[PDB]
């Protein structure tokens, strides 16, 4: 309950400031003055225009090792149990793997960006 | 189906112990070793019996023991136990190694009093046997007769007659 | 594809149906139905052209939708009853999910649209692959639960299969196409029998596989995607002719072939079942698969298409490509109708 | 619809015949809207306009059909006597043949309807009369 | 959790009836399976605590794992089609009929 | 399984958490554990069929207990008695149950 | 605080229908951002907080990827949000308004079946362990490591083949 | 259907009971056959691979139908002690149930009547 008022508090303080900044200071808009910015010139095309990524495939890679993250994180946990050897060869097995994933991206220039 | 058998308020009075979990702290190991059989009595028919209306007595009788527990060190060890709890009160997880001067003094006022020793590490958490009259009970599940298995079937294992029998092939 | 991935995808899409096979838990038979999936996309996608991409997506997006149905009813299962198991009271909608979810990665109508179109536009070997390798694992699971379906629904896909793929055998002249809408239709029988017999089920199977393994090796003899492509083949392999005529016609299922077999066990014990308006109108429409089979042969075998100039250049040219397995299981899907007892349990 | 169908069943024919060419009525109308259902999904329309259209002319073209199959049924039925005859379930499939040939203007697809159709609704009069069992449970 | 359990089936079937019915971008698509997978991961979850079973509580995880593989390999093919074509357009992927 | 490698290997890979009652963590009991233990010691060894129909009691049990529809009903009829009381005014509540009581630990 | 699951219920079930309706994907991606919120939410509120966070904390690294691919190759010089089109914001309250009726309709004609409001917040925690240790969600995901080891190696080499697949579909 | 019965090992190929079986006499039809469709695997993969059809490769003729003959005996074993076991179940089944398969008693032609249809 008391997080929830906490979080509230901050939602109602940050709406409040957004608030009295929108309705506070004197308005003058018009169409230069709301027209985008590109240094001083006319924008050539729309900011919506397919934007070329370099890197998607370490953004795929980062899917996968940020589930490898979500397998690795029950650790503290994990190391409790009675059964710590086959806990450690486990966890070993796990980072290894993704070492090795890892290091395969690497050899094939995965890393690498594209162009 | 049938209706449940549950006792009456009268069965479940009993002088319960008005006794914060701090005070219970600071008790807690002379408590597990002084009135360790009643309580281990207690755990059994519990665990024996599933059913906890089975094990009143058994908890009034756990009850007793933890009242006549403090009774004897309200009578001998009053102010040393009372700071003890106390200090033991302060800390948010009640945490032993902040009070050892108290617990030092407490124990040793049990000590010199009552001749009681407090458990060293690993005594109150293992198994113990326990010794009682209570008879086992044979089906604490309540299960109802198991289905016979089927009629399995024993025979020397003769070849297939006329064969297949698959149309018209002969083997 | 270095070997170091060749190997990591190979043995990740034999990995997939074995796990499915050998798992009880139905978690563990969803993650082999996963790994089957994502290991065998790559290798459609290999070649790397418009056509295979789109093979790919297509496959993908039926593959994760219906396997998203099979973990729906997984959950609702283990809601239920607590279990990661259909075990015997499991909710009939549940069920009927579970079969619709299968049958639509197995790819039989009306669920069939995909599989046409994905057979087509990739490689002869991974058509091969994905058209018998890939059926294992959804048919062992539903022979799995076979006394907790719906027979009226699995009879209404069985005869719907049936009918669409002998349609689309009729129609089309892609050997891809004509190679998947045989296999909706034999998939259409396997899960007619399923109810019933899953034992004649896993037969069916069978004898497709090897029905259906030759005929993909004779195809990739020569990389024959068509039927005059097919026709031609007197010019380039005349010694061939014999085996692709037999087995079109033991996948026609006439005697005294052995792929006549699973259509006469599975009719004989759809008769015991009492079911002779879905027996009569499977025959019926498997004698229209017969057909499109044996304007193939026509086209191949029995007469003579026109060849070109530089198959005399081929016919120069030497080949190793027919390897050791393929008589083995051309004869053994062609002339063992009278070990029919031994085929059968 | 289960209890509207085998509401069909509860009286013999000849008998009530206006609610047995009403339930006909409705499983030829039910029939339609499926098969609409999937020409508008699998060949889509240029517009939604012509998409209800074809919806409608095959839900109509279906409700007709199913409409004189189960009058011309129950008519027969009527005039002979006989209840329990495959003959008035043939001649009420070819007049719902007959119903399809000329919703499609075809006089070849009329035929081809007649003897296709009452041959279906001969075997299924003859089910209904002899047992059988069009999705039976598993037994052995 | 009966009607929590209604609204997350509900759920999963607005997901779905998204996956079915397709509009231009194959991208939504994926997020309609992505939000199926989401509605199953909690189903499963609340199940697992309604019914204090912590030996299947790594079931919702596993079943994330292969949710974002499957993800993870539904964006490569997105990349491979938008290379194709430009776009992600299902009505641009469907030159498979012939 | 339709393959069974790990019963002929003697080895349990996916076998051993297949249900409710089976091994947990810390000894933390599941919910109906006692209640599926009946329905799997009835059910064994008998096949499914005679599972389904004799040991319907265990379970019915079980289900009871694991979606508790039945307990909603009755609390639902308790519940709902008591408004119509309350609201013909012919019932009061006690005062343990409105609120202010005798607590014991 | 009887309602409060059954009001995240709700949200999760309109956030699912966003996405449903598909709007431009960074929309669909903000939607199922809120909706991976909301589930987190749900399982704190039924009990361990290790599963809400995690399917949170995984959620919010997909969207970010999915954001990323919509600006790349997923996107129109007009994108479309609920609001854009009639039709779809027509549908977005015709579907609100079926989820009032359809929960108004198992309140009142199905009385106690998947939905009864005088029974909300009766039946959120069956039974709870009051005394007892070693209790939290994130202890039998620990024992994935212990226990089920066939999971954790089948979840592993999910990963790595993963890894495997995707460079050879963009290898190019 | 013969999967789930008592004493069931499972993925056995020949469990004991089955050495209680005759073996097959191992020139019988059935091995004949298969050796025959061996001999002609190895000819068509000849003629396939456009050797002489028969007097080339006598190694590989020769492996083809040993390979076969051993494989038919084994499975031929195999499917024997399966047909064995099913009539085992089968009689063992009708023995413990017999009020479900009572001994009709057919009588003789000469108090039945029999209806006569005359060709004519
Ligand atoms: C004899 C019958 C079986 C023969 C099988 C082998 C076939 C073969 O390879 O033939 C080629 C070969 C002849 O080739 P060649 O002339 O020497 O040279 C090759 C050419 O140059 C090659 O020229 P090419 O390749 O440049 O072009 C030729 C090509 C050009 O292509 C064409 O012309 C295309 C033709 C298309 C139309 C035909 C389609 C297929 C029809 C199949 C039959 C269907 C109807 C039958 C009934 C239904 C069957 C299911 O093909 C042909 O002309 C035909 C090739 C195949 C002919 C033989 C077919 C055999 C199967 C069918 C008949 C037998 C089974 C059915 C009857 C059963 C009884 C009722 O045949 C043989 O040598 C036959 C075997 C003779 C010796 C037998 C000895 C037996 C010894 C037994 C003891 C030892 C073993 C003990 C085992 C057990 C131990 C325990
Ligand atoms: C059985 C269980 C209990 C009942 C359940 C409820 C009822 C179920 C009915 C099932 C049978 C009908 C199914 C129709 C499917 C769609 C046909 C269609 O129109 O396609 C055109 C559409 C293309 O349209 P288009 O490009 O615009 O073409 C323009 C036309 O050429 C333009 O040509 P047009 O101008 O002549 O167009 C007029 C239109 C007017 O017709 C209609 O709108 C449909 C009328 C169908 C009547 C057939 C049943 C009559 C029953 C009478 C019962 C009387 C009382 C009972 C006693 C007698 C019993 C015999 O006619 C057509 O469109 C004819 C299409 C071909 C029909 C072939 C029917 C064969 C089976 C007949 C017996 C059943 O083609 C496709 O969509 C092909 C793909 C089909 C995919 C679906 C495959 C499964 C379908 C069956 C489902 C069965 C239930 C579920 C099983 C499990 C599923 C998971
Ligand atoms: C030169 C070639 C032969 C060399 C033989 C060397 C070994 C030797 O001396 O064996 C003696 C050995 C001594 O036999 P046995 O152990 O004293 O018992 C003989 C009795 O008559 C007991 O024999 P059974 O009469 O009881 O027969 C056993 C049973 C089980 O045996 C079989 O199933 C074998 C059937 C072989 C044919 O046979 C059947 O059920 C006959 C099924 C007939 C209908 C099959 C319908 C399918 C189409 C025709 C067959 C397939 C041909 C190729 C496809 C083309 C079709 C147009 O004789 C045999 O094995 C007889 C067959 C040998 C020829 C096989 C066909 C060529
Ligand atoms: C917590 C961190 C943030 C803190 C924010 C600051 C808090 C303390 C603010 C104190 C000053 C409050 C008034 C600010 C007005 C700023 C705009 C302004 O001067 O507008 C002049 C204008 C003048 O309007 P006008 O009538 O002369 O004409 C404006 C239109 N033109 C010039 C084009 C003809 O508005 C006002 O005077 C409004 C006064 C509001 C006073 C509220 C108190
Ligand atoms: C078991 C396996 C897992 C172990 C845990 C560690 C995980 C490491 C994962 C990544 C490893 C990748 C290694 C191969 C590789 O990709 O190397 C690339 C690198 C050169 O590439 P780059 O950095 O891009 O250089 C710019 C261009 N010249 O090449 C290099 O930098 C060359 C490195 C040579 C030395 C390798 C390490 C030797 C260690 C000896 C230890 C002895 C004690
Ligand atoms: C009794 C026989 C009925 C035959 C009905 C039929 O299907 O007829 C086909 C015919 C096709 O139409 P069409 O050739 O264009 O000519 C219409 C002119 N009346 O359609 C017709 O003639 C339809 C005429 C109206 C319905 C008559 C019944
Ligand atoms: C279960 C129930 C299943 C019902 C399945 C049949 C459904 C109704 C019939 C559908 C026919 C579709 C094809 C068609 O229309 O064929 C008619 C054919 C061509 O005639 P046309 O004027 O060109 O029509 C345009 C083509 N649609 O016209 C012809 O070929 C003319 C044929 C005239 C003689 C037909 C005699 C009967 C033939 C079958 C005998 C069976 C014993
Ligand atoms: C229910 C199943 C049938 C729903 C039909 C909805 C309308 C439809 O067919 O939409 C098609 C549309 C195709 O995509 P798009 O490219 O946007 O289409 C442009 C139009 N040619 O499809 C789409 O845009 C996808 C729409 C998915 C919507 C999912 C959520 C639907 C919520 C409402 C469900 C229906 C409620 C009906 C209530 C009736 C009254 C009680
Ligand atoms: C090369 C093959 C080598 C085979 C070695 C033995 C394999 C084995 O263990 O087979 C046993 C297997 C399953 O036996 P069972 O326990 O009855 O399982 C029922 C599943 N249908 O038995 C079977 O699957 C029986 C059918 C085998 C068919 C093999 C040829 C096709």
């Amino acid at each position: 309950m008391n997080l929830y008022t906490v979080i509230f508090i901050n939602i109602l303080l940050s709406l409040t400031l957004i608030l009295v900044a929108f309705w506070l200071p004197q308005m003058n808009l018009y169409s230069e003055k709301a027209n985008p910015y590109e240094c001083g010139f006319d924008p050539t095309s729309s900011a919506r225009l397919p934007f070329s990524m370099k890197f998607f495939l370490v953004a795929i890679t980062f899917l996968l090792f940020d589930l490898e993250i979500a397998l690795l994180l029950p650790l503290p946990w994990a190391i409790q149990t009675i059964k710590t050897s086959t806990m450690m060869i486990m966890a070993f097995i796990l980072v290894t793997i993704l070492s090795l994933g890892l290091a395969y991206e690497w050899t094939q220039k995965g890393l690498e960006w594209t162009e | 189906p049938g209706i449940v058998e549950l006792p009456t308020l009268e069965e479940l009075k009993v002088e319960e112990v008005k006794v914060s979990s701090a005070v219970l702290k600071a008790a807690a190991h002379h408590y597990g070793a002084q009135c360790d059989k009643t309580n281990k009595e207690f755990m059994l028919c519990r665990w024996e019996e599933k059913d906890p209306r089975r094990c009143l007595k058994e908890g009034k009788l756990v009850n007793g023991c933890a009242l006549n527990f403090f009774r004897q060190i309200k009578s001998h060890c009053a102010e040393p136990f009372t700071e003890y709890w106390t200090c033991l009160d302060y800390s948010n997880m009640q945490l032993f190694r902040h009070c050892r001067q108290q617990q030092a003094k407490f124990d040793q006022c049990v000590l010199d009093k009552l001749g009681w020793v407090r458990p060293d590490l690993g005594q109150l958490s293992k198994v113990t046997k326990v010794k009682t009259d209570r008879p086992l009970p044979e089906n604490p599940y309540h299960s109802r007769a198991r289905p016979e298995p089927n009629p399995v079937i024993e025979g020397d294992l003769k070849p297939a007659k006329h064969g297949t029998r698959f149309f018209f092939w002969t083997v | 594809m270095n070997p170091i991935t060749l190997a990591i995808i190979y043995f990740t899409i034999f990995l997939g149906p074995v796990i499915t096979m050998s798992s009880t838990n139905l978690m563990l038979m969803w993650v082999g139905l996963e790994f089957s999936l994502l290991a065998i996309i790559p290798m459609l996608i290999n070649k790397k052209n418009p056509r295979s991409t789109e093979a790919a997506t297509k496959y993908f997006v039926t593959q994760a939708t219906a396997s998203m149905i099979i973990l729906l009813a997984i959950v609702l299962n283990y809601k239920q009853l607590g279990t990661w198991m259909f075990q015997q009271q499991t909710n009939g909608l549940i069920l009927n999910m579970t079969l619709m979810a299968l049958s639509m990665k197995l790819g039989l109508a009306p669920f069939h649209f995909w599989l046409p179109e994905v057979t087509q536009g990739i490689p002869l070997h991974m058509g091969l692959i994905l058209l018998t390798w890939q059926k294992i694992a959804p048919l062992s699971i539903l022979i799995q639960i076979y006394p907790l379906l719906n027979s009226t629904i699995i009879l209404m896909l069985a005869i719907t299969s049936i009918f669409m793929g002998a349609w689309g055998g009729l129609n089309q002249t892609q050997m891809r196409k004509i190679m998947a809408y045989s296999s909706i239709a034999h998939m259409g029988w396997m899960l007619a029998i399923l109810p019933y017999n899953p034992s004649l089920t896993l037969l069916n199977l069978m004898i497709y596989i090897i029905l259906t393994a030759p005929m993909f090796m004779a195809l990739m003899l020569n990389n024959s995607m068509t039927i005059n492509s097919i026709s031609l083949l007197w010019n380039k392999t005349p010694a061939m002719l014999t085996m692709i005529s037999l087995m079109l016609l033991s996948l026609g299922g006439l005697p005294p072939l052995t792929g006549f077999l699973p259509k006469w066990i599975i009719i004989t014990e759809l008769m015991k079942n009492n079911c002779l308006i879905m027996a009569t109108l499977m025959a019926m429409m498997a004698l229209l698969n017969l057909f499109f089979y044996t304007r193939l042969i026509y086209s191949t075998s029995l007469t003579m298409f026109p060849t070109n100039n530089n198959s005399k250049m081929m016919t120069h040219q030497t080949k190793t490509k027919p390897n050791l397995m393929f008589s083995t299981l051309a004869i053994m899907s062609t002339m063992t109708l009278p070990l029919a007892p031994q085929l059968i349990t | 619809v289960k209890r509207f169908f085998e509401s069909y069943h509860e009286v013999p024919d000849g008998t009530q015949c206006h609610r047995k060419t009403y339930i006909t009525t409705a499983l030829g109308g039910i029939c339609g809207i499926i098969g609409s259902a999937y020409s508008v999904s699998l060949n889509p329309a240029d517009s939604t306009l012509e998409a209800v259209a074809r919806v409608g002319r095959y839900t109509f073209t279906a409700a007709a059909i199913g409409a004189m199959f189960g009058l011309t049924t129950c008519v027969s039925a009527q005039v002979r006597e006989k209840p329990d005859d495959p003959l008035n379930y043939f001649i009420g499939g070819c007049a719902g043949g007959l119903t399809l040939g000329a919703r499609t203007h075809s006089y070849g697809t009329a035929a081809m309807g007649c003897v296709y159709m009452g041959t279906a609704a001969a075997l299924f009069k003859i089910g209904k009369l002899e047992g059988w069992e069009l999705f039976p449970t598993p037994k052995v | 959790m009966p009607s929590t359990f209604f609204n997350l089936t509900m759920a999963f079937s607005l997901s779905l009836l998204g996956t079915l019915m397709f509009r231009s971008h194959l991208m939504s698509t994926l997020l309609c399976l992505e939000g199926m997978v989401l509605s199953l991961f909690i189903m499963t979850s609340v199940t697992s605590l309604n019914s204090n079973s912590m030996s299947s509580m790594p079931i919702p995880i596993t079943i994330l794992v292969f949710a974002a593989c499957e993800a993870a390999v539904g964006l490569a093919l997105l990349v491979k089609v938008s290379n194709t074509y430009g776009t992600d357009y299902v009505q641009n992927l469907n030159l498979l009929q012939c | 399984p339709f393959l069974d490698i790990q019963k002929k290997l003697g080895i349990s890979l996916d076998r051993h958490f297949m249900f409710l009652s089976a091994e947990q963590p810390y000894k933390n009991a599941a919910r109906c554990h006692a209640f599926e233990k009946e329905w799997i010691e009835c059910a064994h060894g008998i096949g499914g069929t005679r599972a389904k129909k004799e040991c319907k009691i265990e379970f019915d049990d079980f289900e009871e207990c694991l979606l508790r529809y039945k307990t909603m009903r009755r609390m639902h009829d308790i519940k709902k008695q008591r408004e119509k009381l309350m609201k013909e005014g012919k019932y009061t509540p006690p005062p343990h149950h409105s609120g202010r009581e005798e607590p014991r630990p | 605080m009887n309602n409060y699951i059954f009001v995240l219920s709700s949200l999760f079930l309109v956030g699912c229908l966003g996405l449903a309706l598909k709007p431009s994907p960074i929309y669909g991606g903000l939607g199922l951002i809120v909706s991976g919120f909301v589930g987190c939410l749900m399982v704190l509120g039924f009990g361990g907080s290790f599963l809400g966070l995690m399917v949170f904390l995984i959620y919010l690294g997909g969207m970010l990827v999915v954001f990323g691919y919509t600006t790349a190759m997923a996107t129109e010089e007009y994108p479309e949000t609920w609001g854009s089109n009639w039709l779809i914001l027509g549908f977005l309250v015709l579907g609100v308004i079926m989820e009032v009726f359809l929960i108004c309709v198992l309140n009142y004609y199905d009385e106690v079946g998947v939905i009864n409001l005088d029974g909300l917040g009766d039946w959120l925690m069956y039974e709870v362990d009051d005394v007892g240790v070693m209790l939290e969600g994130g202890i039998g995901v620990a024992a994935m490591y212990s226990c089920a080891t066939w999971m954790m190696v089948v979840a592993g080499w999910s990963l790595f083949a993963g890894i495997f697949i995707i460079i050879e579909i963009t290898r190019d | 259907m013969m999967n789930g019965r008592p004493g069931h090992e499972p993925l056995k190929f020949l469990p004991d009971e089955a050495r209680s079986l005759p073996p097959p006499k191992l020139n019988d039809p059935r091995l004949v056959y298969m050796g025959l469709l061996g001999y002609c695997t190895g000819l068509m993969d000849n003629m396939l691979r456009m050797r002489p059809v028969m007097r080339a490769g006598l190694h590989r003729q020769l492996l083809f139908v040993t390979s076969f003959v051993f494989a038919g005996y084994f499975y031929l074993k195999r499917q024997n002690y399966l047909y064995a076991v099913k009539d085992h179940d089968m009689f063992g089944y009708i023995k413990l149930h017999p009020e479900d398969f009572p001994e009709k008693e057919k009588k003789t032609y000469a108090e039945i009547l029999e209806p006569f249809h005359p060709v004519r």
